[PDB]
């Protein structure tokens, strides 16, 4: 029995902040 | 036993782990804190990040 995830299931990598940057 | 060659005695051991992320400290060595100052340029350290 299924259903799709779509994009779900992200998770914060690291305890730091930052803003406006595309992190890989 | 007491008897035995010194490295097949007995030995304690401790293993330290340092969970040294880059979060909330909880564990500090023995270091004061001064005043927080603001608009000037000065030398800090906060938790150890210097």
């Amino acid at each position: 029995a299924y259903t799709n995830s779509f994009t779900r299931g992200v998770y914060y990598p690291d305890k730091v902040f930052r803003s406006s940057v595309l992190h890989s | 036993q007491p008897t035995n060659g010194v490295g097949y005695q007995p030995y304690r051991v401790v293993v330290l782990s340092f969970e040294l992320l880059h979060a909330p400290a909880t564990v500090c060595g023995p270091k004061k804190s001064t005043n927080l100052v603001k608009n000037k340029c000065v030398n800090f350290n906060f938790n150890g990040l210097t």
